[PDB]
């Protein structure tokens, strides 16, 4: 999955939206590890995240 | 305003979180925790709690829709199964939804609730 | 890959989508274009962006409003271009007057008032003067726009508010037009996902709201309020939501705000016209658009028997056909009544509405009164405790 | 790869279970309602997510933690170029044997001038230093 | 035109196979591989691939048949279950088949598709 962030949804909130179409969503740590996040809140709202399983 | 109802519902922080120099943080005791536990739920909307993603009454997703008997019956259904999930200590007993006589746009909901396990009136207002 | 021989040859040309033709919600985009090639007509109808880019040029501020209008779900639109030159990167004060003087001109007032298909107008080029314009220059543009919606019956105007909060409160108070109920102002500029995701282009908000006005007209009719519906291609409002909490006034003029809900998208929040509530009935946007929907559909019934003998017969064919339509609108959930004499009423007789000279002058007088609904914008919980009335089984 | 072994431990669900056990032992009488409504837990859930945020930055790989920001860098990488194995393992020429290792190295292109930098063998085919 | 969509769909050779002196063969990246993977399928007919015998859209077996509403509904059925077999990365979302206004014999099909797993618009045209 590729996801477009929008304005102050957290990583804890965005990793719950992956569970709609990923058969049990990715954890908010393992979502941050796959994208190579420097921080848990280190995403700009324009950035595209990727959620593989 | 007794110590018995504290043993059924516990002590927690009051929702206006005002801190005092004596006794620390103001504690909401037993019969008043369950009222304030309903005031927290109606005041937050789902998604803005940090990790508990679906916590809070979503009355925001149906407003700016016209007042009819089908919107009113959707509020009483939504406000009933939401207190069942996020309030185990308060059982609802009646919902009255009606639009106010003064201003026609606003409509006022009134939730009547009893506490579980106990039929003890509150003597007067307080905390 | 033989293109002249019979077979299956793929092309780059984009053909049109099957249009649904929503009749009661169709916008014009009156702005500066770079090409201006159309030589037959005044204002032309576009269907897609790829049809627009071939027909009005590329890389301007009015294209990104059309491109964002076709992303939120709008399917037909008109474009009336201004004939003057396209402005600079920033708008100079000598040039920003040339736009508002072209909005008062009869060259753009005759194209709108002559076409009679458009139901709401909007300028996406008013947010171009949001930088380096200098407060009253915004109000000189709003008073031009609300006057432009007076040329013919069914017209509305969606219009841009200034991003600066002091400038917004001043232009709300110092407007002072007598036609304020035909407008609606949506405050923040949207940062869409078009280049120059890192620096998304800042955009007028009214191009997205005209698509969701058209989108809520398709399913829930004109009587439903266009607020609380998600916007597609936007990242964020460029101003914070908490900075604009003084824009809504329940007693004064209230300005519609675009909110960002976490987990729920970017949403329109508020359906209010520009209005100072001294017992006014056209307070909400949906009340002004419903009552102008029943004028523009009772004129289509009353046009059918102009030049008729004006006896007692052709009134009962008018009192019968309009009663049968208003009841058909009332039974769709449109008019706030528990019975039909509580929702609406019409009167037409020779001793009720008209005099004996008005029959001799050749006129019918029909008096349509109709009730409307309220949008439920505030909700108040009460939370009372009720072991008092359990009443010992 | 410190992240994959600690991944179950630096977590909101397991740091919160640590935090409830401090409350349930020490303040079980005065603070008896730890449900998801009260302001006491929501302050704690804000903090125990901030600690889970803070402890995630420790599990980044060590080459990416130790690099500074690109505005301020010493010229070569993580350890300075004086600290490479060419200078940290090698010792000075003190023996007659590594006098021979050093003198055998000298070469015509190492000269600062002359002979158009292409000609030349090493300067000495063999040397012998002795008392 | 980013590196993220390459990770979902991969890099492949562009269907106009034009070779350059720098960078070798021109590579169709992630969002543009899936468009060109549809251009290869519509352009080959089944049987003329070498060992993959049944690969390609057979629109040749119903042409020179008259334009009616029964031929149009057979194109939209054929063009739908063929993209399902030979394009796993692109989901179809609408088919519009209509005859052109200029020349009455030719009819023009228009396939609207989204990519799977991702809702990311393309910014402008290119590659």
């Amino acid at each position: 999955i590729a996801l477009r962030i929008q304005d102050g949804v957290s990583l804890a909130l965005m990793a719950a939206s992956t569970a709609s179409t990923l058969s049990g969503g990715v954890d908010y740590l393992t979502l941050a590890w796959q994208n190579g996040l420097d921080n848990l809140n280190g995403f700009v709202p324009g950035e595209i995240l990727q959620a593989t399983r | 305003e007794n110590q018995i109802l504290t043993q059924l519902y516990g002590r927690g922080w009051a929702f206006p979180p005002v801190f005092s120099l004596e006794k620390g943080v103001e504690m909401a005791e037993g019969a008043e925790d369950v009222r304030q536990s309903l005031q927290i739920l109606f005041s937050t909307e789902p998604g803005e709690r940090l990790m508990r993603e679906n916590y809070g009454c979503g009355l925001n997703d149906f407003m700016f829709e016209n007042i009819r008997n089908e919107l009113i019956a959707e509020i009483e259904s939504h406000i009933h199964d939401n207190v069942l999930r996020y309030e185990p200590r308060a059982d609802m007993t009646d919902i009255q939804v009606r639009q106010s006589p003064g201003m026609g746009n606003t409509l006022q909901v009134q939730v009547m609730y009893r506490l579980r396990g106990s039929d003890i009136n509150q003597q007067i207002q307080g905390v | 890959m033989e293109r002249l021989q019979p077979g299956v040859t793929l092309t780059e040309s984009i053909i049109t989508m099957g249009q649904q033709e929503i009749p009661s919600a169709v916008p014009v985009f009156i702005g500066y274009t770079v090409r201006y090639p159309e030589q037959s007509e005044a204002s032309v109808r576009i269907d897609s962006l790829a049809e627009y880019t071939s027909l009005f040029g590329d890389d301007h501020v009015m294209m990104f409003a059309v491109r964002h209008y076709f992303d939120n779900g709008g399917q037909q639109a008109f474009v009336l271009p201004l004939k003057d030159n396209m402005p600079s990167v920033e708008m100079t004060t000598a040039e920003a007057e040339n736009l508002i003087a072209a909005l008062r001109s009869a060259t753009v007032s005759e194209a709108i008032g002559g076409h009679s298909q458009i139901t709401l107008i909007l300028v996406p080029d008013m947010a171009r003067l949001n930088d380096s314009d200098i407060v009253s220059l915004w109000s000189q543009g709003w008073e031009a726009l609300l006057q432009l919606s007076q040329v013919r019956p069914n017209l509305f105007v969606l219009l841009d508010a200034p991003d600066n909060v002091e400038q917004a409160q001043k232009c709300m108070t110092t407007l002072s037009s007598d036609y304020r109920q035909w407008g609606a102002a949506y405050w923040p500029r949207l940062e869409t996902t078009y280049q120059k995701i890192f620096q998304g282009t800042v955009l007028s908000p009214t191009a997205a709201v005209a698509a969701v006005i058209q989108r809520t007209d398709n399913d829930a009719g004109v009587w439903k309020a266009p607020a609380n519906i998600a916007l597609s291609q936007v990242i964020r409002p460029v101003k914070s939501y908490l900075q604009g909490s003084v824009l809504f006034n329940s007693s004064g003029t209230s300005l519609n705000v675009i909110r960002s809900f976490p987990g729920k998208g970017i949403r329109v929040w508020g359906c209010r016209t520009l209005e100072n509530t001294d017992n006014t009935q056209w307070r909400y946007l949906q009340t002004r658009r419903l009552v102008s929907y029943v004028t523009a559909h009772l004129t289509q019934l009353a046009r059918m028997y102009v030049f008729e003998p004006n006896n007692e017969l052709t009134w009962m064919k008018l009192k019968g056909q309009s009663y049968n339509w208003l009841r058909q609108l009332w039974l769709q959930g449109g008019l706030y009544g528990s019975q039909e004499d509580e929702a609406f009423n019409i009167l037409l007789g020779v001793n009720e509405t008209m005099t004996e000279d008005d029959v001799r002058a050749g006129k019918m007088i029909m008096k349509v009164e109709l009730a409307v609904l309220f949008p439920a914008e505030f909700i108040e919980i009460s939370l009372v405790f009720n072991t008092q009335t359990e009443a010992l089984s | 790869a410190l992240f994959h072994s600690v991944k179950d431990d630096i977590h909101f669900d397991t740091l919160l279970e640590q935090a409830h056990q401090v409350i349930e032992k020490q303040a079980e009488k005065l603070w008896s309602d730890t449900a998801e409504h009260d302001p006491g837990i929501t302050f704690l859930q804000g903090i125990s997510y901030g600690v889970s945020d803070l402890a995630y930055r420790h599990t980044l790989p060590l080459k990416d933690l130790l690099t500074p920001a690109p505005d301020e860098q010493q010229q070569e990488g993580i350890f300075p170029a004086e600290f490479g194995p060419h200078n940290t393992l090698t010792c000075g020429p003190v023996t007659a044997d590594d006098y021979r290792k050093a003198l055998l190295d000298l070469h015509s292109s190492d000269s600062l001038d002359g002979t158009q930098q292409d000609e030349g063998d090493f300067l000495f085919r063999s040397v012998q230093l002795v008392r």
